[PDB]
C-alpha cells in the first residue's frame, strides 16, 4: 500500500506535468540564439577586453 | 529516460529451469557493469549474479554458483540471465540492476531500498 | 730545496676527465636544478638540498675550463693570481659542499622513512633554506683558510703553481688532513648510516613488495659507494703526501713518484659532479618523466 | 587616497597568512581516518558525522564515522580520498557478499584507488560459534569451503578447532583476493583479526598509518 | 490496484513523450550551423590563489565581481580579494567536510554546509569585527551539497535526502520543503529573477521547482548517469547539466527536452561542475580529468581547453560581470582564468 501510495503520488504529479503548455524546440532555440548574439559584446570572456580596462 | 524492464516468471518446481531477460532501454548497453538483485519475502535486497562489460569476469554468489549462467547480448540489450535447475531457496522478484557510472569497475550502490537505475522486476515462483 | 715532478699521465688525463664532465654534467646538473626547483613548488624539503647541491656541482664545473688550462700547460697558471686565488677556492671546497648536501639529503630521507610519524619541524621549507645557508656559510668559512695566505708558488723549474705547493707548507697540510678527515668522511660515514637506517626500514614494512625493496637496495648501495669510487684515491693520496710531509718535508721522492697518482685522482673526483644528477633525479622514474615533460 | 585602504588590506593579509601557517601546522600534524561497517572500535578509541579525536604515541589522529546519511554512497564517499587509511569493519561471522562488494566498490573507485583501507573482520566469537553447531551456512553460500583448508601462512594463536580458523581465514582470503587482483603499491589493504574482547586496534591502526606514511615518503622523496 | 496504477504511470509517460515528441520541430543544429563558429578562446591563468591545505570542493562569487570566497576539506572559508589576491577573512568551520559555500548577493553574509547536514550562515558586517556565525539551520537529512542565496533571510539548500529546502535564516526553519527526487541532489541554480530553481540528482533527472508555490512544475530525463553540476542560462530560460556520462546537456524548460548534447569520444570522465558565460555563448565545464573544458552552447563543437589543474576540477564559476573565470580544483588552488 505504501508503493501505491507513492504510485497515486507519482501519478498525480505526471497528471501534472502533462497539461503544462510546451513551445517547439524552433523558437525555444531561436530566443536562445537571439539572447547570445545581443549580449555576445558584453563578454569579456568571448572578446577580449583591451588591458588597460581589464583588472586582471 | 532508464529503464530496466525484466520479464519472466512463473511457478516451478524444484529443478525448473525457466528464464527470461531485462529490456534494458535508455544508454549505451556496453558501459556498465550490469548485475543481478533479488529480494527474497521478508528480506533485503541481496546479490546474485554480475557481468562485466563485454561478458569476461562473470562472478556469481554460492547459492547461485554452478546453477544459473548470467548472458549479457550488448546488441540486443538484454541481461539473458538464464535459471537452471531452480530450487525453493529463491522465490524472489528479480531486478536487472545497472552499474552506477559508465567506465568504471565499480558497483557502489546496486543494492540499496532506493536506487534510479534498477527497474521493475518480474515476480518468479518457486 | 724544492721537489722535482714530471708526468705526461697529468698532461694527457686529467684535462680529458675534466672535459667529459664539463660536456656530460653541466646539462645534467641543470636538469637535477629544475629538478629541485619543481619539488620546491611541491613543498618538498628534499627539493632545497638538491637544488644547493646542484648550485654546488655547477660552480665547480663552471670554474673547470680554466684548471684544464693549467693542467694542459704542464701545471702553469697563466691567468693571473687574484683569479687563481677565486677559482681554486671554487675548484676546492665545491666537492665538500657537495658531500655535506649529500648527507643532508640522506638524514631528511633517514628521518623520514625511519620515522614518518614524527619530527616535522626539521622537515619544513624553512628549515631547509636554513641548513642550506648555514652549511654553505660554514664550509666557506671553514675553507677560506687559503684565502688569507698566499696562492700561486713558482717552482724553480718549468713549473708555475695555483693552489699547491710540492715542498708543501705546513698549514696546508694540516688543512689536508681536515679536509680527508671532515669534509669526505664524516658525511659519507653519515649517509652510510642514513641509507642503512632507510633499508632497515624498508625492509620491515609490510606494504613493500620484493622488487620493490631490491631496488631501493641496489640504490642505496649505489649512492653509498659511488663516493667512495669517486673520492676515496684522492683522499687517501692527500692523506698518504701529507703524512710523510710531517714525516719528511725535506724528501721528494714519495712525491716526484705520486705525482701522476695525485693529479689522475684530482680527475677522477670530477666526476661526481656528474653523478649526482643522474642518480638523484634522473633515476626515478617519476623525476624522469617530470624532465621529459 | 588608496593608501590606507591598500596598507589596512596588507596588514590583514599578512595576519591571516599567519593564521593559515599555524593551520598549516595543525593540519599537516594530524591524519585523517574513516571509519566504514563499528560502534566497538570508536567506543574503544577513546550528525552526519561523529567526530572522534584520540591520541596514540604523541601523534594525533582525527577518526570520522558517517551516522546520518543514506545507504547510497557513490558521492559523498569521494570526499574521504586525502584520508590515511579507509578502516572497513567486515562482520564476517548474507551479509557477506554485501560486505564484499562494498569493499570492492571501494577498491576499484578511481578516487579511492590511492586510499589504503584497513580490514578488520570484526566478528569472532560468534564465527567461532557457527563453526561449531548449527546448520553451517559459511559452506551452504560458499561452496568453495569444502575445498579450501588451513593455509599454512596462518598463525593459530587461539588453539580452538580448525575449522575457525579455517572458515577466518577462507574469508580473509576471499577478501584478499580481490585486494591483490587489480591492485598495486598505492594501496595494500592491511587484514586483521578483531572482536569485542579485543583493546588493542588503536595500535594496529597506528601501526598501518605508519607504514602508509613510509610509503608516501618513499615515493615522495625518491628513495623507491 | 498497484499494477493500474503502474498502468496509468506509464500511459501518462507515453503521453508526455509523445508530446515532447510533437514538439522537436527542429533540432539546435539545424538552426544553428549557419552562424560563425566562436574559435579559439584561450585564457591564460591571471591569478593563482595559494593559501588552501586541502581539496577545494567549492567557491563563489560576490555580486560585485571583486570578491571571492572558497571552500576547502581543511576546514576553512577564505574570502579573496580577486584583483589584489589577499585574504579579508579566514573563517575556520565546525565541520571540515564542506561541499557549498555561498556569497550573499548583497554581502554581508557567507554560507557553508557539507556532511554536518547543517548550513551555517556567516556575518560579515558585524557590529565590532571578526566573524561570527548567525543561525545554523538544522532538518536536512542528507549532506548539503549547493546552497544559494535568495536574498537576506531567505536562503535555498540542497541536500542528499532527494529533498530540498527553503529557509529563512531570522526564525530558523524552513518555509517549503521540495520533494520528488529519489536520488541525492547533488547541485542548484537560481533564476536571475529568483522565482524558480533547477536542482539536479542522482537519478539522472534534474527538476523545476517553484519557490513560494512549493511544487515541481517540469522534470527533464534525458542523462544516463548522476548529475552533478547544474546552472541557469543567464536568460533564465534554459539550464546546463554536467553528468557522470561524460555529457553536457543543454535543457529548455519552455519545452522540457535536450537541445545538445555536448560530447566527445575522447572525453570518458564526468563533469563536476558548469557555468555558462554572462552572454550563454560559451559553456564551461570542469571535468574529472584535471581539466576544464570551454565548449559553445550553441555549436555543440569545442572550443577550449583550460589546461593547468593537476587534480580533479571541482568548482568553476563566471564573475556577475563575465570578467574572470575562477576554477576550484583539488590541488588546492584557485586559478582566475580571463
Amino acid at each position: 500500500t505504501a508503493s501505491i501510495a507513492q504510485a497515486r503520488k507519482l501519478v498525480e504529479q505526471l497528471k501534472m506535468e502533462a497539461n503544462i503548455d510546451r513551445i517547439k524546440v524552433s523558437k525555444a532555440a531561436a530566443d536562445l540564439m537571439a539572447y547570445c548574439e545581443a549580449h555576445a559584446k558584453e563578454d569579456p570572456l568571448l572578446t577580449p577586453v583591451p588591458a588597460s580596462e581589464n583588472p586582471f | 529516460q532508464v529503464q530496466l524492464q525484466e520479464s519472466g516468471g512463473g511457478l516451478v518446481q524444484p529443478g525448473g529451469s525457466l528464464r527470461l531477460s531485462c529490456a534494458a532501454s535508455g544508454f549505451t548497453f556496453s558501459n556498465y557493469k550490469m548485475n543481478w538483485v533479488r529480494q527474497a519475502p521478508g528480506k533485503g535486497l541481496e546479490w546474485v549474479s554480475d557481468i562485466s562489460q563485454s561478458g569476461a569476469s562473470i562472478s556469481y554468489t554460492g547459492s547461485v554458483k554452478g546453477r544459473f549462467t548470467i548472458s549479457r547480448d550488448n546488441a540486443k540489450n538484454t541481461l539473458y540471465l538464464q535459471m537452471n535447475s531452480l530450487k525453493p531457496e529463491d522465490t524472489a522478484v528479480y531486478y536487472c540492476a545497472r552499474c552506477p557510472a559508465p567506465f568504471t569497475r565499480d558497483c557502489f550502490d546496486v543494492t540499496s531500498t532506493t536506487y534510479a537505475y534498477r527497474g521493475q522486476g518480474t515476480q518468479v515462483t518457486v | 730545496e724544492g721537489c722535482h715532478v714530471d708526468s705526461r699521465v697529468d698532461h694527457l688525463f686529467p684535462p680529458s676527465l675534466y672535459i667529459f664532465v664539463i660536456g656530460v654534467g653541466l646539462p645534467t646538473n641543470c636538469l637535477a636544478l629544475w629538478a629541485a626547483y619543481r619539488q620546491v613548488q611541491q613543498r618538498n624539503e628534499l627539493g632545497v638540498y638538491l637544488m644547493n647541491l646542484s648550485i654546488a656541482d655547477l660552480l665547480y664545473i663552471c670554474t673547470l675550463p680554466l684548471w684544464v688550462d693549467y693542467f694542459l700547460h704542464h701545471d702553469n697558471w697563466i691567468h693571473g693570481p687574484g683569479s687563481c686565488k677565486l677559482f681554486g677556492f671554487i675548484f676546492y671546497t665545491n666537492i665538500y659542499i657537495s658531500i655535506a648536501f649529500l648527507c643532508c639529503i640522506s638524514v631528511d630521507r633517514y628521518l623520514a622513512v625511519a620515522h614518518p610519524l614524527r619530527f616535522a619541524r626539521l622537515r619544513r621549507v624553512k628549515t631547509a633554506v636554513a641548513v642550506s645557508s648555514v652549511v654553505w656559510a660554514t664550509e666557506l668559512g671553514a675553507n677560506s683558510a687559503p684565502l688569507f695566505h698566499d696562492e700561486l708558488f713558482r717552482d724553480r723549474y718549468n713549473h708555475t703553481f695555483c693552489f699547491e705547493k710540492f715542498p708543501m707548507e705546513g698549514w696546508v697540510a694540516w688543512m689536508n688532513l681536515y679536509r680527508v678527515f671532515v669534509g669526505f668522511l664524516f658525511p659519507w660515514a653519515l649517509m652510510l648510516l642514513s641509507y642503512r637506517g632507510i633499508l632497515r626500514a624498508v625492509r620491515g614494512s609490510v606494504s613493500t613488495e620484493r622488487q620493490e625493496k631490491a631496488k631501493i637496495k641496489r640504490l642505496a648501495l649505489s649512492l653509498i659507494a659511488i663516493v667512495l669510487v669517486c673520492f676515496a684515491p684522492y683522499h687517501v693520496l692527500l692523506l698518504s703526501r701529507s703524512a710523510i710531509y710531517l714525516g719528511r718535508p725535506w724528501d721528494c721522492g714519495f712525491e716526484e713518484r705520486v705525482f701522476s697518482a695525485y693529479h689522475s685522482s684530482l680527475a677522477f673526483t670530477s666526476l661526481n659532479c656528474v653523478a649526482d644528477p643522474i642518480l638523484y633525479c634522473l633515476v626515478n622514474e617519476g623525476a624522469r618523466s617530470d624532465v621529459a615533460k | 587616497d588608496q593608501r590606507n585602504e591598500e596598507k589596512a588590506q596588507r596588514e590583514a593579509n599578512k595576519k591571516i597568512e599567519k593564521q593559515l601557517q599555524k593551520d598549516k601546522q595543525v593540519y599537516r600534524a594530524t591524519h585523517r581516518l574513516l571509519l566504514l561497517g563499528k560502534n566497538t572500535i570508536v567506543k574503544q578509541m577513546r550528525s552526519g558525522i561523529f567526530e572522534t579525536k584520540f591520541q596514540v604515541d604523541k601523534v594525533n589522529f582525527h577518526m570520522f564515522d558517517v551516522g546520518a546519511q543514506r545507504d547510497e554512497r557513490r558521492k559523498w564517499i569521494q570526499c574521504f580520498n586525502d584520508v590515511t587509511a579507509i578502516i572497513f569493519v567486515v562482520a564476517s561471522s548474507n551479509r557477506l557478499q554485501a560486505a564484499l562488494k562494498l569493499f570492492d566498490s571501494i577498491w576499484n573507485n578511481k578516487w579511492l584507488r590511492d586510499t589504503s583501507v584497513i580490514l578488520f573482520l570484526n566478528k569472532q566469537d560468534l564465527l567461532a560459534e557457527k563453526v561449531l553447531a548449527g546448520k553451517s551456512k559459511i559452506e551452504d553460500y560458499f561452496p568453495e569451503f569444502a575445498r579450501y583448508t588451513t593455509p599454512e601462512d596462518a598463525t593459530p594463536e587461539p588453539g580452538e578447532d580448525p575449522r575457525v580458523t579455517r572458515a577466518k581465514y577462507f574469508i580473509r582470503d576471499e577478501f584478499l583476493r580481490i585486494s591483490t587482483a587489480s591492485g598495486d603499491g598505492r594501496h595494500y589493504c592491511y587484514p586483521h583479526f578483531t572482536c569485542a574482547v579485543d583493546t588493542e586496534n588503536i595500535r594496529r591502526v597506528f601501526n598501518d598509518c605508519r607504514d602508509i606514511i613510509q610509503r608516501m615518503h618513499l615515493r615522495q622523496y625518491e628513495l623507491l | 490496484e498497484l499494477d493500474q496504477l503502474r498502468q496509468e504511470a506509464e500511459q501518462l509517460k507515453n503521453q508526455i513523450r509523445d508530446a515532447r515528441k510533437a514538439c522537436a520541430d527542429a533540432t539546435l543544429s539545424q538552426i544553428t550551423n549557419n552562424i560563425d563558429p566562436v574559435g579559439r578562446i584561450q585564457m591564460r591563468t591571471r591569478r593563482t590563489l595559494r593559501g588552501h591545505l586541502a581539496k577545494i570542493y567549492a567557491m563563489h562569487w560576490g555580486t560585485d565581481s571583486r570578491l571571492l570566497v572558497s571552500a576547502s576539506q581543511d576546514g576553512k572559508l577564505i574570502i579573496w580579494d580577486s584583483y589584489t589576491t589577499n585574504k579579508v577573512h579566514a573563517i575556520p568551520l565546525r565541520s571540515s567536510w564542506v561541499m557549498t559555500c555561498a556569497y550573499a548577493p548583497s554581502g554581508n553574509y557567507v554560507a557553508c554546509g557539507g556532511l554536518d547536514n547543517i548550513c551555517s550562515i556567516y556575518n560579515l558586517k558585524t557590529r565590532e569585527g571578526n566573524v561570527r556565525v548567525s543561525r545554523e539551520l538544522a532538518g536536512h537529512t542528507g549532506y548539503l551539497s549547493c546552497c544559494r542565496f535568495l536574498d537576506d533571510n531567505q536562503i535555498v539548500t540542497s541536500s542528499g535526502d532527494t529533498t530540498c529546502a527553503l529557509w529563512d535564516i531570522e526564525t530558523g526553519q524552513q518555509t517549503t520543503t521540495f520533494t520528488g527526487h529519489t536520488g541525492d541532489v547533488m547541485s542548484l541554480s537560481l533564476a536571475p529573477d529568483t522565482r524558480l530553481f533547477v536542482s539536479g540528482a542522482c537519478d539522472a533527472s534534474a527538476k523545476l521547482w517553484d519557490v513560494r508555490e512549493g511544487m515541481c512544475r517540469q522534470t527533464f530525463t534525458g542523462h544516463e548517469s548522476d548529475i552533478n553540476a547544474i546552472c541557469f542560462f543567464p536568460n533564465g530560460n534554459a539550464f546546463a547539466t554536467g553528468s557522470d556520462d561524460a555529457t553536457c546537456r543543454l535543457f529548455d524548460l519552455r519545452a522540457d527536452q535536450e537541445l545538445m548534447t555536448y560530447s566527445h569520444d575522447n572525453i570518458i570522465c564526468g563533469i563536476t561542475s558548469v557555468s555558462f558565460s554572462k552572454s550563454g555563448r560559451l559553456l564551461l565545464a570542469g571535468y574529472d580529468d584535471f581539466n576544464c573544458n570551454v565548449w559553445d552552447a550553441l555549436k555543440a563543437d569545442r572550443a577550449g581547453v583550460l589546461a593547468g589543474h593537476d587534480n580533479r576540477v571541482s568548482c568553476l564559476g563566471v564573475t556577475d560581470d563575465g570578467m574572470a573565470v575562477a576554477t576550484g580544483s583539488w590541488d588546492s588552488f584557485l586559478k582566475i582564468w580571463n
